[PDB]
């Protein structure tokens, strides 16, 4: 159609007549034969800006320090994981049966078995057993 | 004889909304004697009449596992045709406490038929009972204010 | 044109027929057309027939802290002959998180007849019905013409 | 304007052309195109002023209860044994303060070393040391 | 020129809604340069302009006792955003009957010639068996406003 | 008095086709005469089962799966078969003070009394259990 003519970075100007004009501030359109560009993301609050904002591309945010993205295209943030946790696709899930993590931003270590070492005994999931 | 503005704003922050109003913009639409004037805040319409205008309002839960409370748009008209405070459309929008079933956003929508004075400016504002109100934002491109004539 | 737009008078949740200001002097009112609110039936009467996008608006006010849960619905019924619309709202348990409203909306397109009677009617699960009450000017029942 | 001619206690009638028109029944405007909607005060509330055409009525709570946030916009019953009424209702008694009766104020335990005796009976929320 | 169309679904599964679209039938009603394609499941829009376009979800709980969760309309353009989206929460089983549950939204869409729109449905389960779409209460409506 | 009037029920007036008694479409009823539409026919999916199949006269009817059994009018919902508890029209509520249930889909009998046959209690009784 008239449209489809345009590319991205513009749209089709309906009311100034079918004619190819740029995006305005705060907008973009990474398809072309668009009707209007789209509003350009924010990233506030607990986001940062990890791409600015073209008018070919919409931004894109990461979480700002001590918070860590969760789901496609940093949908929400998530506090680092604390003492008994670890760190999934699916966010801070507590240590499984058998397996501890001493400190913040740590993986699920297992318990070290003292029978297996000779000695003689419990755990925890913050904390490995004491022989 | 129509109008739907998209708002700006992103963090909950007690006050007015402000409003994209620029129609090459994906779901903002002005026409006839309607417009915005970005420094009140205000929409502004020209012949009076009666219409139906409506909001909505979408959050987000941008903290995973904390925000909870409420919010609340209010429509107030300038000059005050009531001239005591009343909110000429409102609604509010609890925000559940992020539990393990876990619901992450919340909608609200109003709309009704309010008789406008020519040259009326209708403005939106925010308000918020902040149970750790950084823990929630406004989804962006889907809190509206819109209307158009019935009258003609 | 030919539209409506009336204001519930009720204000305690009691289950039956909800009375309705109708003049439009009164904020927020509007009859114009053939569209007229009967008094002793509680009904409001359509003379054009046709197709309108009739919405109703339903606020309530929690009144006792800390008292009062269950739910109220509206549904609107149509003389002569369930409900062509109908809407239900949740009064949440008073709890720490203090949510002391609610709010409530439905509309969509109905196609009425020459000289239709709508009336709309209130039901409530009471545990403690005494602790909420509709919120003043927010209960709206409204249509519009679309033929 | 023909509207700012007409005073309160009437409404510049847009239906029968801009005459000043008085308030229906169960209406004011105390400045107005309509007149507004008089308050009910209903249930729990009773009614403390009477709605006029010039002003809109005001609610007081019905006895056994008192007044709660700006307008009276809620009621809430009377503070029990160990709770003391402040702007946002009735919270219990802080630690080290106590109310023997209702609608009351939290005062501080009856320091008896201070006094010179000594305690038969140690402080509650609801209770003075006995001495 | 306004349509108005049931929803035929439901089983709370997820992929597009299949619509009642003959005006015989109650609650639809099709007028203008206004269609049904059943085979794609889209409303098909003739005339272009700026339409209200507004849906409505119901849900009712059909197994006591059971089931929560989540369950969410998108109406999707063709020719990944969408242009009217709904979310409706599914109460948790409690003494509180609550076996139902509402949602309702509209907004202002400008349409091209040819635009054919339709809606799909996403649940998160948690026993999807114990919920069923309300019959004759899902509903797709729109009407033109630019002249 | 009324062109609509005349048509009966397994048709509707149809204004779009000048008030002729057109009958109504699939999946669709109209259990009366005089209607300008027909009513959408009920859909027993799910846990529910069809019972009686959708006529252009009459809707559907349902009945629940094996294993729940109907609740309220028309079939509303479905409700797992009662385990101490008994069927009420309200559903499955728990037995009384003084009855008890020992077997599914049974009824509240009420507890042996000992007293009155002569003998007495070794332990008492409960809602799902009845000794001597
Ligand atoms: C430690 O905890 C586990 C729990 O499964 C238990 O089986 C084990 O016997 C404990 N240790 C001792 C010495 O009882």
């Amino acid at each position: 159609d008239p449209c489809s003519n345009c590319p991205a970075g513009t749209f089709c100007d309906n009311n100034r007549n079918q004619i190819c004009s740029p995006c305005p501030p705060n907008s973009f359109s990474s398809a072309g034969g668009q009707r209007t560009c789209d509003i350009c993301r924010q990233c506030k609050g607990v986001f940062r800006t990890r791409k600015e904002c073209s008018s070919t591309s919409n931004a894109e945010c990461d979480c700002t320090p001590g918070f860590h993205c969760l789901g496609a295209g940093c949908s929400m943030c998530e506090q680092d994981c604390k003492q008994g946790q670890e760190l999934t696709k699916k966010g801070c899930k507590d240590c499984s049966f058998g397996t501890f993590n001493d400190q913040k931003r740590g993986i699920c270590r297992p318990w070290t078995n003292c029978s297996l070492d000779g000695k003689s005994v419990n755990g925890t999931k913050e904390r490995d057993v004491v022989c | 004889m129509f109008a739907q503005l998209v708002a700006q704003n992103v963090l909950l922050i007690d006050g007015p909304l402000s409003w994209y109003s620029d129609p090459g913009l994906a779901g903002v639409s002005l026409t006839g004697g309607l417009s915005y004037k970005e420094d009140t805040k205000e929409l502004v319409v020209a012949k009076a009449g009666v219409y139906y205008v409506f909001f909505q309002l979408e959050l987000r839960r941008v903290v995973a596992g904390e925000g909870s409370g409420s919010v609340s748009l209010a429509l107030h008209l300038q000059p005050l045709r009531s001239a005591a405070g009343a909110a000429a459309l409102a609604l509010t929008v609890d925000l559940p406490p992020a539990s393990s079933e876990a619901r992450n956003s919340a909608f609200g929508f109003q709309g009704r038929l309010l008789h406008l004075s020519a040259g009326q400016r209708l403005g939106v504002h925010l308000h918020t009972e902040a149970r750790a109100r950084h823990a929630w934002q406004l989804t962006q491109g889907a809190t509206v204010l819109g209307l158009f004539r019935v009258t003609p």
